[PDB]
């Protein structure tokens, strides 16, 4: 390598990685539009803010799209996607759907601000498969009456919130209440963090429900986990229970599972950089570390429940320990993580007593 | 790339005026140009051929690979692919019995393009790849994720007709990633036992003794007593040391990294010593790629 | 560098900074008008005085926003700011107004003097979401009855005043007070600065509220916290109660709110001639007493309320504190500052006793 | 190494002195007029040597 | 500049590749903004701290040509250790790379 | 223009200092002659400060700055700072009852 | 500098060169280049601070000889100098404070 005597350069080059974190925001509507140039007809769109949503396509006179989308950026800001399609039945695109949305990295969110529920329905059920390779979604959807949609039936990432809002404009039109709703995971993200369930939160501009619902009926519709939207008197309308579908300890909470499923995304993309260097042991310990720096700053901002020891991770990489000799040769690496998520504090129990 | 220019004053369209270009290109070195019927004669001569790629020519350049191997001159071509467009649509196979199977070579298809001019054989793009790497860091690591440049490929695979390609053969496709791209991915040799797999763990065991065979010929007709065989013993793994330290092969307490064994019983009895034979024998454990990685979330 | 023996010169150049406070002031008005020129049709215009805007418009006859504008000016001085618009539901002009108050880096407040609520509430929606993106505004609203408007729900950064105010006209006519409360917050902030409440300022030139208040239903507006113009028999009209709409004990006060909106405003604006210097430790020294010499000035002038000791302030920069080394990698600095404000004084509670 | 408005044949001269190893930093010119910013952020960025 | 560029139209090309957008603002104007390189590792970003190994090294090679052929002794080896730090503690109290003690 | 014309002078008459033994008695020298300028300087009222070692300084020597393997390549480096007078653009006055 | 310094102590070291070996004489030689140098120095020549670092001349036995040279005789004489550099590229560097 080294012939003539001269003097030689040379630099030590190693892929060594930290992890950071992106947003869990910004997603895409499938409701039907009115494009303004052919070729904005079946391709996804990144729209900023309401500006240039009003330059690229328009609001029309009879017609629900352009008022149900002017809501999302009165509650929450982000930019946000949408793919406009014609026809409930046109399997064409419905089919050639999934396979648009896996290039674009980023997409977390999943919503439908359609009015009826043939089109939402055909819609619901053309990327439910697209929710069990573990990639990253979490849809929301609605319910037409007083028990949950059937479309997708028990899964761990879906979220229902039964009474619609109605709205006025020149008699008041009613308004499938999935499209305001994914505003309000903007703002909760923002200053609190993803670990902090959106319920106390307000919603910002609305007259009143389709449908008062009440304290005794609340009880039936608590189980069978699904959201309710409330009226008080002194504060308006305000979101109300932050539960999912299937009902076991595991995942009952929105933020729990929405909490694990921030922590794979950043890892994940982080270690594609490094995903054909050698298996020795030196890297063992370098990957070890940069998730361990990545848990313990997470930790000391009050969103893993632990207490002021240690416990909260147990990552392990190593040899002896979590793998063995024969599953080298079929080239493999085992990262054995986990975490103690916070629960979100709702039956306050006072129990008074004489002494 | 000096003289290559004043002999081709041109710029032409053949596949080996596009190869050698892309091979300079990603800096390169000291490289031949031997026409398809004298391969035999000049790998014997030349003394130092590491690399037998084939720029556009597949029928009569298996029957010489396949020579110079059975003399056991322990090199290690690399093939080329399928000509355009695997439809996917069924026979997983049978584009794969043309491709004589040996743990030496991979065939790499997806037939870059090189958007600049005509089109570039992928075994070009792929020999392009080791030369980037061996001078970053070392040949143990796979030609695998190191990037070329000015290449672009001519197709859009897929996420998953890389899957029923991955198993049985190798045929470790070409595939373009946001971000980094044009980049090269898997490396796999033609077999599939667990002893000669991963590219980079042939290379290793194919250049850990072309430098020993080359050292002991200034070492025979030596007398064949004690003072050698602790000699050769303190020397071969004063080299594995320097071996082990820059994490060519993997395992701590470094005597259970390799073992290097010579005396008078354990090997080599009375009668074949009368013989005149010196019979060593040595093994180490090389490093393999992490070609999956999983990971398991839990609550604890 | 240096080949040719000679004398060579040479100097020190760093951006070393200091931070100057600007005024908390001149808003825009979005009424209608009739501008003179075409070219004063949707731009952004800066009015000086009463005397130039004769000049550049003009007072029509049967119309109440060259009367509504006159006595911003009798109450306090100060220039200010104008976007005429026609059409309420025109929303070309309204998705353009929010990408064009960002160009102007000084705008503060936001007030609208139209009398009726179609065309009021079509403009608190227009901008309610340039709100939440912390670029530093406060807005001013009017409700139509005894209860808040709801285009604006629930944000830290409202303010309603009820009772609208009257003014003779050759019958007298009716307006919306917001209008005139814009100039009243330019006279607190001249002798006594923004840490002071302005509740005992007077009204500067009117004949008498249109509904008269008492303090019996001032029990019950001054909590889901409006505030209120008071009449007094010695004194005339006043302005009455400084509270803000969401009623958590972070904010519930104008100045404290106010206070914090513009000590960030002074320190954003300096640090960006600095923004793309090396994160080395000298750098942190000179940025953590730039901003030590800011905030010790504005406490020994009554606007902390902290005691004789130095705790209003703990800002530190430091990379053991507040940061740690992976964060470096991709460019980030940290910077823990905190304040501590002063309360108004209301509700005095005398409690004699006999010893 | 800069580009006065040449892109084709510079980028290849441009990684060859690299690719001996000589320690040089070159600095290219960008696409020629109005990204529209309605899609695409990738396929303006292949034909740059990364 | 012939354009005017946005304050967004800088977010979505700054991740993955390095646009590096030149933008006027008020006051100082027609400034370039933007230092980044073409990759994303967590090594090498930062254009200066590029350079700065670049240049780094092209001075110690150049003067190095000058004690090649020279005994590889223990007198050399205390006088090139003695030599690059005394280059580097005059670049470290220039700013130039950053840590205490 | 303070700054602008306090080194055109120094600059102009150094020339004919170059090419001098880079010893103790030029820095005791070079010290000494242009705080004798500076102080000229300070009572003209042109830079402000009291007790004249606060309004400039002046140091030179051979472990302050440069050190040893920089005296062997020949260079003479020295640095003066001193802090001048500003305009009084803005006068404010406060009354007050006391 | 070191072109002159040695001409005029060699020229006056050719009157004693047959001379014996020992002690007393290395302390006269010793002594004639000290006083001659330290002249040297107090006149602005030898770039030494207000210590006495400019030289630093032995002619022992212990040090800088041993016994075997003796014999074939030889005496060594160790000394240095501490020359003067010129001064060109006079950087100022002004700063604000």
């Amino acid at each position: 390598v080294t012939s003539v005597p001269g003097v030689y350069i040379e630099e030590d080059a190693s892929p060594a990685m930290s992890v950071s974190a992106s947003a869990t925001a910004v997603p895409l509507f499938v409701a039907r539009f009115t494009p303004l140039k052919p070729e904005l007809a079946g391709v996804i769109t990144r729209i900023g803010s309401w500006l240039d949503y009003t330059i690229l396509f328009d609001s029309n006179v009879p017609p629900t799209a352009s008022v149900a989308l002017r809501l999302y950026f009165q509650n929450g800001g982000g930019p946000c996607y949408l793919y406009p399609l014609e026809k409930a039945d046109d399997n064409g695109p419905l089919a050639a759907l999934p396979d648009l949305i896996d290039e674009v990295g980023e997409i977390t969110l999943l919503a439908s601000p359609d009015p009826d529920e043939t089109y939402r329905t055909a819609v619901y059920g053309a990327l439910a498969a697209s929710l069990d390779q573990h990639k990253g979604y979490f849809l929301l959807a609605d319910s037409v009456n007083g028990d949950a949609p059937s479309a997708v039936g028990g899964s761990a990432q879906v979220a229902v919130y039964y009474p619609n809002v109605e709205v006025p404009h020149t008699a008041p039109l009613s308004l499938p209440p999935s499209a305001l709703i994914a505003g309000v995971y903007g703002k909760t993200d923002g200053e609190r963090g993803v670990w902090k369930a959106p319920a106390n939160v307000v919603l910002n501009g609305v007259s009143d429900v389709s449908v008062r619902v009440t304290n005794e009926q609340q009880a039936e519709l608590n189980p069978k986990g699904i959201n309710v939207i409330r009226h008080f008197s002194d504060r308006g309308l305000v979101v109300w229970g932050s539960r999912t579908q299937k009902d076991d300890d595991d995942w009952r909470y929105i933020p729990v599972r929405r909490l694990f499923d921030a922590a794979e995304r950043d890892i994940k993309k982080a270690l594609q950089p490094m995903v054909f260097e050698p298996n020795s042991q030196l890297t063992w310990k370098r990957v070890q570390t940069a998730i361990d720096n990545y848990l313990y700053r997470l930790w000391q901002q009050g969103a893993l429940a632990g207490n002021k020891a240690e416990e909260a991770y147990f990552v392990r990489v190593g040899k002896g320990i979590t793998m063995t000799q024969d599953e080298i040769n079929q080239g493999k690496m085992i990262i054995q993580v986990g975490m103690a998520a916070v629960r979100p504090a709702e039956f306050i129990i006072l129990k008074f007593t004489q002494d | 790339w000096a003289e290559f220019t004043v002999e081709y004053p041109t710029p032409l369209e053949d596949a080996f005026y596009t190869s050698l270009s892309l091979w300079f290109m990603h800096g390169g070195g000291k490289c031949y140009l031997v026409n398809e019927a004298n391969i035999a004669d000049a790998v014997a001569q030349y003394d130092d051929i590491t690399l037998i790629v084939a720029a556009g020519t597949d029928t009569t350049t298996y029957t010489a690979f396949t020579t110079v191997v059975g003399q056991g001159y322990r090199i290690f071509g690399l093939f080329d692919g399928p000509k355009e467009k695997i439809a996917g649509t069924a026979k997983p196979d049978e584009v794969m019995e043309e491709y004589p199977t040996s743990p030496f070579g991979a065939v790499f298809y997806p037939w870059g393009t090189l958007a600049s001019g005509a089109a570039v054989p992928p075994s070009a793009i792929a020999a392009a790849s080791i030369t980037q790497t061996d001078r970053t860091r070392g040949v143990w690591k796979a030609p695998a994720n190191q990037a070329v440049n000015g290449v672009t490929p001519a197709f859009a695979v897929s996420d998953d007709f890389q899957g029923k390609y991955n198993q049985g053969k190798a045929l470790n496709m070409i595939r373009t990633f946001s971000g980094q791209g044009t980049v090269v991915w898997g490396a796999r040799t033609l077999e599939d036992s667990d002893n000669w797999r991963y590219i980079p763990v042939r290379r290793l065991f194919n250049a850990v003794e072309r430098d020993i065979q080359k050292s002991l010929n200034k070492l025979v007709f030596e007398p064949n007593s004690q003072p050698t065989w602790q000699r050769v013993k303190a020397a071969v793994d004063s080299y594995l040391h320097s071996l082990w330290q820059q994490g060519a092969l993997a395992g701590n307490t470094p005597a259970d990294a390799w073992f290097v064994q010579v005396g008078k019983d354990l090997t080599m009895t009375q009668e074949e010593i009368n013989q005149g034979k010196m019979i060593i024998k040595i093994g180490l454990a090389a490093v393999r790629p992490a070609e999956f990685i999983i990971l398991q979330f839990s609550q604890d």
